[PDB]
């Protein structure tokens, strides 16, 4: 299937493409031709990946100099595996068409914990542990000692990789993570480091955001080599939250105590090093005078001189002083306090800690800790986190804020206070990506309206188009139910949350919808506490028992183990005729991680508009700062955060292969024009005024009829 | 307040944390209920060490770590010296070399004998006070004044923003 696109001719593996695919390809080609960053939305969970990859490959063939390589990022490794599968299929199709191999390379990066071949680190699954063990095995000290070949466990894979892969790079091919593990085992090399080196000469590289956003690890692999590369973020509508998380650092009392203990161990190790080997490790002082990774981005990062901290004892005392200041500032009991610049000024005044020497604290920590030949960085990780916070605060506070919480939420009195350093704008941390890369395409599904995104992230978009899925059959028939059998408002307001009548309306709607809907249904609440209250009310009444009789019921919990077990049983229930009703939370990690396909989550129920609690002070900074700068109304941003989350958690049923399914929102709030307007275009256009505010019974009847229509073949 | 207790009367440190450390030439975790016990007999003598004190050598401080207490007080005293701004020296190394010597002096004073430090500090007193020390006292006073002025300007702007949006709504 060769498509005569306006720009050029583009190959395509599958037989047919919908008109929305034509629109997507033409708009994407327009953006690439303009060579300017832009954002676009496409409904389908699958199909967008293949269309995007095919268009990018064709554009690379036409103008190889224009685009050096493609950097395609996905939320999670299980998801990016499907992307690499799609890319492998596309490459096989193109190779068959051409009749011969071409110099094209495509690979996926992942954590050493996810992929590795060392038996010692294999049993351990905790990421910091894998990082520390690998650092110990690959340490420059361990490398030098391996040169001596003394009796000590040395990781042969990295040494063999240094010997061979340095000389010879991999010719070409596509390697999934699992297949790359096998390749590393066969060749006695690192599946991780081999891909890391291939990044230098790779046409396509795929990895999650935390490999491309956080300055600590993103920069090293996203160096200026890709000066003009097509960087693409997929389903990255929750990009602001992750970009903020890449900067926010949380300091707790337990973490601070662990830091103090680690610092004591550091002092003891320094004394032992002084008595054992002093001159050779002191040469570090000379190289320092000449002049865990830094959190400072490219331009913000500075390397002039370490500062007043030039020796191990001096640096240790500096960390002692800063840790004492943080300890006392956290121990203070008072209302939540915000102080972005005042915190730095008060630190400098109270404990005599100048911001310039504080700036290089984390970098000097890395160097000095390397000198100590520590067993691993896992033990001292809390100290490195505190150092990253210490350097960040002295680095900048213009678009940041230090929040102190002597008392935690959900606890009238708790002896574990927490100090947050949550950011307020993601533009600060995502600026390097936009500036360095010629164009970035934020391709997303279920995207809340694009107009806000340029305001939140400071960039000038080239194209702003919303693509609506078009099929010969109406795959999706969304509806909103606001009126119950009692013709009573069913809004899940904070003041209306306690309403037993509203809870009863929700329970009856779920009962009837489970009675009619086929096997497999997922209901998303607004919070764990609200979900528990509704479940308890239904349990006190007889509605819950009737729901249990009609279909099996499963519930989500904060604990990941129970969540995984419940979802595993839910899948089997969906396969069998019992069916299942999975209650979950919109913010729950399960909602974002899981993907619902044919005969999975057939009818997506949304109980109440997803709104975060109006007491969490972090969101207060994040929101009022957005009001002050970029001029976004607080209510506007709050409703945007609700609609984007709802679209995220309700857009799964249309994953791909044209699998029918209905999305019912049991809240009259969605019927409001603002919510409908902010809803994604593809869902909204299907939505109509006739079914906008159906009663519970009317919604059930129309759902039954729509399921009848979708049951029959094409 | 996290300290287990005074070397002698570790009681108050358990009942209430209101007591704050008292700095002395000895460098000690002294506590007010124990300061009264020192005043009653000796009147300015460390109980165990017996170090003489002119006038009780007592000043309030707030950190559970006695080493941090001594280090912070010594740094407070030292900052009065070597306060010249960085830009006064064009040499790249000299920017932080003198700070290295300053912190070395602080660590020296914390534990080792301070006689050499005092003699050196006399030498720096004579040579630098002639011109530079008083000049940088003036400049640091100017920057303290202007930082307090700038914070009051920030808070005037925030009060005006609050009250003007309130008057927008009511109008
Ligand atoms: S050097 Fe390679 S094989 Fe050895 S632990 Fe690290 S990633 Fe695994
Ligand atoms: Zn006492
Ligand atoms: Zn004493």
């Amino acid at each position: 299937m060769k498509l005569n696109v306006d720009g050029l001719l583009v190959y395509f593996p599958y037989d047919y493409i919908y008109p929305e695919q034509f629109s997507y390809m033409r708009e994407l080609k327009r953006t690439l031709d303009a060579k300017g960053h832009g954002v676009l939305e496409m409904p389908s969970g699958t199909g967008k990946t293949v269309s995007l990859l095919a268009l990018i490959m064709a554009y690379q063939r036409a103008y190889p100099l224009e685009v050096t390589k493609l950097i395609y990022c996905s939320r999670t490794v299980p998801e990016i595996e499907k992307v690499i599968e799609e890319l492998r299929k596309l490459l096989n199709f193109y190779e068959k068409q051409e009749g011969e191999k071409l110099p094209f390379l495509g690979l996926a990066l992942s954590s050493r914990k996810n992929l590795c071949i060392h038996p010692e680190v294999t049993p351990l699954r905790f990421g910091k542990d894998v990082d520390g063990k690998c650092h110990s095995l690959t340490a420059s000290y361990v490398r030098a000692q391996y040169q001596h070949d003394t009796s000590l466990p040395h990781c042969r894979f990295y040494e063999e990789f240094d010997a061979h892969g340095r000389e010879v790079p991999l010719p070409a091919g596509i390697y999934n993570l699992d297949d790359l593990k096998a390749l590393g085992r066969r060749q006695g090399w690192c599946p991780y480091f081999l891909a890391r080196y291939s990044i230098l000469h790779a046409n396509v590289v795929v990895y999650s955001y935390h490999y491309l956003l956080d300055p600590k690890i993103a920069d090293l692999v996203s160096k200026e080599l890709a000066r003009k590369a097509v960087v693409v973020f997929d389903e990255a509508h929750n990009i602001d939250n992750v970009c903020i998380d890449s900067m926010s650092v949380n300091l707790t009392r337990r973490t601070l105590d662990r830091c103090q203990g680690n610092l004591e161990t550091l002092q003891k190790t320094v004394l032992r090093i002084k008595e054992t080997d002093e001159q050779r490790l002191r040469d570090e002082y000379r190289r320092l005078v000449e002049g865990a990774n830094p959190v400072l981005p490219d331009e913000v990062l500075q390397e002039a001189v370490p500062g007043s901290i030039r020796t191990a004892e001096h640096f240790l005392g500096f960390l002692r002083r800063l840790l004492e200041y943080v300890k006392w500032r956290l121990r203070v009991q008072h209302v939540v306090q915000e102080s972005p610049p005042a915190f730095l000024s008060g630190l400098a005044q109270r404990v005599c800690i100048q911001r310039k020497p504080l700036r290089f604290c984390a970098e000097r920590l890395r160097s000095l800790l390397h000198t100590l030949e520590i067993t691993d960085l896992a033990d001292f990780s809390p100290l490195t986190l505190l150092a990253n916070f210490a350097t960040l605060v002295s680095t900048y506070a213009k678009g940041f804020t230090i929040i102190i919480e002597p008392f935690d939420d959900r606890t009238p009195t708790i002896a574990n206070p927490i100090l947050h350093f949550s950011c307020m704008d993601a533009s600060l941390a995502i600026k390097p990506v936009f500036e360095r890369f010629q164009s970035v395409i934020i391709t997303s599904g279920t995207l809340s309206p694009l107009d806000i995104y340029p305001k939140i992230l400071d960039f000038h978009p080239v194209t702003m188009a919303t693509f609506t899925m078009t099929l010969a059959r109406v795959c999706l028939c969304p509806m909103i139910i606001g009126r119950g059998n009692d013709q009573v408002a069913i809004s899940s307001k904070f003041e209306t949350r306690e309403d037993i009548a509203v809870i009863r309306n929700y329970g009856n709607l779920l009962l009837e919808m489970s009675a009619v809907v086929p096997d497999g249904i997922v209901a998303f609440f607004t919070s764990y506490q609200y979900m528990e209250s509704t479940v308890a009310s239904w349990y006190e009444q007889g509605i819950l028992e009737n729901i249990q009789r009609n279909k099996l019921l499963f519930i989500e919990t904060q604990d990941g183990a129970e969540t995984s077990v419940a979802l595993e049983k839910y899948q089997e229930a969906c396969e069998n005729g019992r069916g299942a009703i999975l209650l979950s939370v919109a913010r729950g990690k399960v909602s974002e991680g899981i993907d619902f396909v044919h005969h999975y989550g057939r009818a997506v129920i949304m109980f109440g508009v997803p709104y975060v609690y109006t007491q969490s002070r972090i969101l207060k900074a994040r929101l009022e700062y957005l009001r002050d700068q970029f001029q976004i109304r607080e209510n506007d941003f709050l409703t945007f955060d609700a609609m984007r989350h709802a679209a995220q958690c309700v857009g799964r049923a249309i994953r791909g292969k044209t699998d029918y399914g209905l999305m019912v929102f049991a809240d009259k709030r969605f019927a409001r024009g603002d919510k409908r307007g902010k809803l994604p275009r593809w869902i909204q256009e299907h939505l109509t005024d006739a079914n906008l505010n159906l009663t519970v019974d009317e919604g059930v009847q129309v759902a039954k009829y729509f399921l009848r229509q979708m049951a029959q073949p094409f | 307040m996290d300290d287990q207790g005074c070397p002698r009367c570790k009681t108050t440190k358990y009942r209430n944390p209101s007591l704050k450390l008292m700095v002395n030439v000895c460098g000690h975790t002294l506590c007010e209920s124990c300061v009264d016990l020192l005043f009653v007999r000796g009147a300015g003598n460390c109980p165990e060490c017996g170090t003489p004190l002119r006038k009780s050598n007592f000043r309030v401080q707030l950190f559970e770590d006695p080493t941090v207490d001594k280090e912070v007080e010594i740094r407070k005293k030292v900052l009065k010296i070597y306060n010249k701004r960085e830009e006064d020296f064009p040499s790249l190394r000299e920017y932080n070399d003198f700070l290295e010597e300053v912190e070395e002096i602080v660590f020296n004073l914390t534990n080792n004998v301070d006689l050499d430090n005092t003699k050196k500090k006399m030498e720096i007193y004579q040579k630098e006070n002639k011109d530079v020390i008083q000049k940088n006292k003036l400049k640091l006073t100017r920057e303290q004044e202007e930082l307090e002025e700038a914070l009051e300007v920030e808070r005037q702007e925030n009060e005006q923003r609050r009250l003007f949006i309130q008057k927008e709504e009511q109008l």
